[PDB]
């Protein structure tokens, strides 16, 4: 995912869905003007494309 | 009286550190055999790691109850995001540095006064004496360079076990995310109080090895004499520790606490 | 003494070390034991937990 | 075979409490030697457990307030004071001048009646050393240590508050009035219990090594030496365990 700042979030800080803890952020770099932060989530939830 | 037995063990303490230059030009085996011993223990202790094992667990445990309370707490108030904050805080000024000098105190230094009243009451100094050595020179500066030389690495396992501790304890039990631990971690930790806290830990172990070398030199009462000894030098040893951080504390942030959090 | 020394101390070990388990086991889950302390666990559908713990 | 030889020295110290217990909850009590036994750990353990809680105590009121102070929450140091003081300085410092001043005396004392064969003495005169010598020493441990912790702990928290206000200038009402605000019953409780139980293994563990002393001309210093490192590392993991339960608990929550 691509954010406009990335300020107080660090690798390992926890990914959410609807409140419940499903995964993790493996990485967060600069890209250009971006930050680019890749992060995974438990293969067990479903998530929609949009 | 009184003063009559602080100069004596003031004569000790002075005679084993004129010493140390002789003791290091003359005898380097025995040096290294000490650091040896202390390093990996002697007896039914060595068996299990000695010191390192000793001063390991006790570290943990130390690292171990800080995260748990700290992160209790500020769980109850809210604010735990900062238990990386408070737990280093927490290790370096008060916690690691005297929870190892008395581990340090109580395997090192029982020790040393078990090994020299062992000594003193099987005549070994008689006959160190009458082969013309120093017997002081010989063994109580010998113990001194060994503890020297030994110390920052026993401090730099106790410091880093403490640290991995604290963090396993927030971040696994307490299902903390590292990322934040880490960030509070490195973010309000500074190198040169760790630095001061070596050179506290340093002059304690100093201390500690001349207090527990003079209560193991002078020994008396057969074997079972060795045993007061002992129990002597541990009750003077926990006191002189918990002094030397607690003035060394006070002389270095005094003025400057080092820790900047507001504007 | 001749008790202190006896051949027996292997089993004693054993014993006691499992008893100092247990009770270790057992005070730290006592308040969450389920034999001694059950109590009905209701339910509730919500769209979001809103930061609950 | 490896665990087995420390297994061995294990099961002879848990067989030796469980007829220490049985010996005190069927046989008569010696109050006599209780009662020596209480003033001499008493007599040889108050002073320095005063002279290592004093500057402890004023070293962890220091750090607190300067760290707190430059966060802004100077009025809310007296909990923080409060709430290592009850629970992990108390029982600490009961820990560390039980086991280095008590526990050692206990394993000495018993180690010279051991190799001046007074243990065989009253074991050919039919009587049950047990009996007659554990049992009020683990009481007396146990005695001790409570009124230790209970002491420390009160000493540990006025010396705070004077340090606090005549030192670094903080106000005497916030202290007294935040005491409270994270320590309860829950946290005297833990730490009365936390103080019984230190006191009465390091009364066993002194107890158990000096019966089993070796003689020889290094056997009662080893043997103390053992007796303490033994019950550093044993009264640790049960300082753990029990602030684990403990917090389970808490006063906030």
């Amino acid at each position: 995912a691509y954010f406009p700042e990335v300020l107080a979030l660090y690798p390992g800080d926890k990914v959410l869905i609807m409140g419940v803890r499903v995964g993790s952020i493996d990485s967060i770099e600069t890209a250009g003007d971006k930050m680019k932060v890749v992060f995974h989530f438990n293969n067990k939830y479903k998530v929609p494309e949009n | 009286r009184f003063l009559d037995s602080m100069g004596h063990v003031a004569w000790f303490v002075v005679q084993a550190i004129v010493h140390v230059p002789h003791a290091f030009r003359h005898y380097r085996r025995e040096s290294l055999r000490l650091v040896a011993e202390i390093g990996m223990g002697t007896g039914a202790m060595a068996v299990i790691g000695g010191t390192v094992a000793i001063i390991g667990f006790v570290t943990l445990s130390a690292g171990s109850l800080i995260a748990i309370q700290g992160f209790a707490s500020l769980g109850n108030i809210g604010v735990e995001a900062f238990t990386g904050f408070f737990a280093a805080l927490a290790n370096i000024r008060v916690v690691a540095p005297v929870v190892t000098g008395q581990a340090l105190a109580a395997t090192v230094g029982a020790g040393a006064t078990a090994e020299l009243g062992a000594m003193r009451i099987s005549e070994e100094v008689d006959a160190l004496e009458v082969m013309g050595i120093k017997s002081i020179s010989y063994l109580v500066s010998t113990r001194i360079m060994a503890g020297a030389i030994v110390i920052i690495p026993l401090y730099a396992m106790a410091i880093l076990l403490s640290f991995m501790s604290a963090q396993l304890v927030t971040t696994i039990f307490y299902s903390q995310s590292v990322g934040t631990y880490e960030h509070y971690f490195h973010t309000f930790l500074r190198v040169d109080d760790v630095m001061w806290s070596f050179l506290e830990v340093i002059i304690m172990s100093v201390i500690v090895m001349l207090n527990h070398c003079y209560f193991g030199y002078f020994a008396s009462g057969g074997a079972v004499g060795v045993g007061e000894a002992v129990g002597r030098s541990m009750r003077t040893s926990l006191i002189a520790i918990v002094l030397v951080v607690l003035l060394a504390s006070l002389a270095l942030y005094g003025t400057d606490p080092n820790f900047n959090l507001t504007v | 003494m001749r008790t202190l020394q006896g051949s027996d101390r292997f089993r004693k070990g054993l014993m006691g070390v499992i008893v100092v388990a247990l009770i270790i086991g057992v005070g730290s889950t006592l308040t969450s034991v389920p034999m001694l302390f059950a109590v009905p666990t209701y339910y509730g559908q919500f769209a979001d937990t809103g930061g609950l713990n | 075979g490896q665990l087995e030889k420390p297994l061995a020295t294990v099961g002879g110290f848990f067989k030796m409490s469980v007829m220490t217990g049985k010996a005190l909850f069927t046989r008569p009590f010696q109050w006599k030697e209780f009662v020596l036994q209480s003033w001499f750990l008493i007599r040889v353990a108050f002073l320095p457990t005063l002279a290592v809680s004093i500057p402890l105590t004023v070293l962890i009121i220091f750090t607190l307030n300067i760290l707190l102070a430059e966060f802004g929450a100077a009025d809310v140091s007296g909990a923080g004071a409060a709430l290592g003081a009850v629970t992990q300085l108390g029982p600490l410092v009961t820990v560390l001048v039980v086991a280095g001043a008590g526990s050692t005396a206990i394993c000495a004392d018993l180690g010279a009646r051991t190799v001046r064969e007074e243990i065989d003495a009253l074991e050919v005169l039919g009587i049950d050393p047990i009996e007659r010598l554990v049992v009020p020493r683990v009481v007396a441990s146990t005695f001790v240590a409570f009124m230790l912790n209970g002491a420390v702990i009160t000493i540990g928290l006025v010396g705070g508050f004077f340090f606090g206000v005549y030192i670094q200038n903080v106000s005497a009402g916030a202290y007294v009035s935040t005491l409270t605000l994270l320590t309860g019953f829950p946290e005297v409780l833990i730490s009365v219990v936390k103080a019984t139980l230190f006191g009465m293994i390091a009364g066993l563990v002194g107890c158990y090594r000096g019966l089993t002393v070796a003689g020889g001309s290094k056997g009662v210093g080893t043997a103390v030496n053992e007796t303490l490192v033994l019950c550093v590392v044993a009264l640790f993991a049960v300082n753990v365990v029990l602030t684990t339960i403990g917090v389970r608990f808490g006063t906030g929550r």
